[PDB]
């Protein structure tokens, strides 16, 4: 199952996002791709980070030699001890040499459908969370 | 209609951080002296002198 | 030749037609400034006169020796005028014209050493209400005067001139407030009064954006008003809080309503008639 979802993946143009437990790292084929999110600063080193962006990025078509045409991005939930890894993984990715910034607004996040639409749907989740 | 009146400081925290201020009051020490009440989710009437108490403290706990 | 006058004339008229309320006259003054012009010209309304009057020397920079010379002659006519015309902007005339006649070097050092004017500058210069517009024009009289001075073995002024030392307690206001501009023009006093008078005298920003924030976090100073007699007193009170547009917030259904300190005083006078 994991190398047909792999397979169609890399050469199906339908099968175009999945999501990775830890078992990508320490000997293991990543397929390749363009893009890169992680949902939480984690606690398995900036350097494993760096590690993972370098060997699953690469160039999309047509704009091989442009200023960026790959995206990593990390997400973090303000007001928490997950802010705490910020400082450290910037200076760690700019001495590696890479362009990062920090966005810290979407005002088009408030132009389109998404989930959590209400305070009831929040609920919901919060219920099966704190259990 | 003008029958009372209190100064008070008004707090318009977010859905998030106004419960986090209540527990705040509670479950603390020299507290629960700070929040007058809860007139909406997002807004509180508090404190006064502990609105500097409560804004320190939160930047200090997560 | 018969030309000029009346090409010149012209523009005469339209500084006239617009000379009083606001500062039309500054482009249109430079222009007339090129093509006894003092005596003549004293006779015309004083704004704009002094706008001709003070780009006129400036322009200046053989004949023009003479120029000079002539201007001289007349500087007292200029410097009475000065004076007894004596807003902001008409201040601002004042020492701009006066501080062009400086740099001219045709102003007398005594005369003006026992003048109003000179009282004058330093005192817009030591309040602290005058605006930074009206600073810099006065700075630059008292950097203009004292530059005029290149002597000071026969200068009178130089001791009037003395007079920036009263400066440092504005200097200490200014620097209480952000006022960075009003801070430059003492410098600048100070630096010019020391050349007058030297010889006789002995990524990683992205977390401190962030720090700055961290510095600025809400809240609002206030009163809450509660047990209303009936709702017609809830919409009244809150329908004149919000013309005063100092509701933080309403509630209809609690009868309850908040304030922001700066228009508790309003509310109170308006809950005591009606």
């Amino acid at each position: 199952e994991r190398m047909q979802i792999l397979q169609n993946f890399k050469h199906n143009p339908k099968i175009n996002t999945i999501f990775i437990s830890k078992v990508g790292d320490t000997s293991f084929d990543l397929p390749e791709a363009n893009v890169l999110i992680q949902i939480s600063s984690h606690g398995g080193s900036r350097r494993q980070e760096a590690q993972r962006l370098g060997r699953v990025l690469r160039a999309k078509k047509g704009m091989v030699a442009e200023e960026y045409n790959a995206f990593f991005y990390s997400l973090v939930s303000q007001d928490t001890q997950e802010m705490a890894y910020s400082t450290k993984r910037q200076r760690f990715l700019v001495d590696q040499g890479y362009s990062f910034k920090v966005i810290t607004k979407l005002a088009g996040m408030e132009e389109e459908d998404l989930a959590f639409s209400t305070k009831e749907e929040q609920q919901q989740l919060l219920q099966k969370v704190l259990a | 209609m003008v029958n009372v009146l209190k100064g008070v400081l008004i707090e318009c925290d977010p859905a998030m951080k106004q419960f986090l201020l209540y527990l705040d009051e509670s479950n603390a020490l020299g507290k629960k002296f700070i929040i007058q009440d809860i007139d909406d989710t997002h807004v509180f009437v508090i404190a006064e002198l502990v609105n500097v108490l409560q804004e320190r403290v939160g930047e200090l706990m997560d | 030749p018969g030309v000029l006058d009346r090409l010149y004339g012209h523009p005469a008229t339209c500084l006239a037609v617009f000379r009083e309320l606001p500062s039309l006259a500054k482009n249109w003054v430079m222009r007339m400034l090129f093509l006894k012009k003092e005596f003549s010209k004293a006779q015309e309304e004083s704004t704009g006169l002094l706008s001709g009057l003070r780009i006129w020397h400036t322009q200046l920079l053989n004949l023009r020796i003479a120029l000079l010379g002539g201007g001289k002659a007349w500087s007292d006519d200029t410097s009475q005028l000065g004076p007894d015309k004596h807003v902001l902007h008409f201040m601002v005339g004042s020492p701009s014209a006066a501080v062009s006649q400086d740099l001219a070097q045709l102003l007398s050092q005594a005369g003006l050493m026992k003048s109003t004017e000179p009282g004058e500058p330093p005192c817009i210069t030591s309040a602290g209400f005058q605006f930074l517009l009206l600073d810099t024009p006065a700075q630059l009289w008292y950097f203009m005067l004292q530059y005029l001075q290149t002597a000071q073995s026969r200068g009178m002024d130089l001791v009037e001139i003395l007079s920036f030392l009263f400066q440092l307690s504005f200097s200490t206001l200014g620097k209480d407030y952000s006022v960075e501009g009003m801070s430059d023009s003492l410098l600048n006093f100070l630096q010019h009064l020391r050349e007058f008078g030297l010889v006789f005298q002995r990524t990683d920003q992205i977390r401190l954006w962030e720090l700055e924030r961290d510095r600025l976090r809400f809240t609002e100073g206030v009163l809450y008003n509660q047990f209303l007699s009936q709702v017609d007193f809830e919409l009244l009170l809150a329908h004149a809080r919000e013309l005063g547009v100092l509701v933080f917030e309403n509630s209809a259904k609690r009868l309850m309503v908040v304030t922001p300190a700066g228009h508790s005083d309003v509310k109170r006078f308006w809950k005591r008639q009606k």
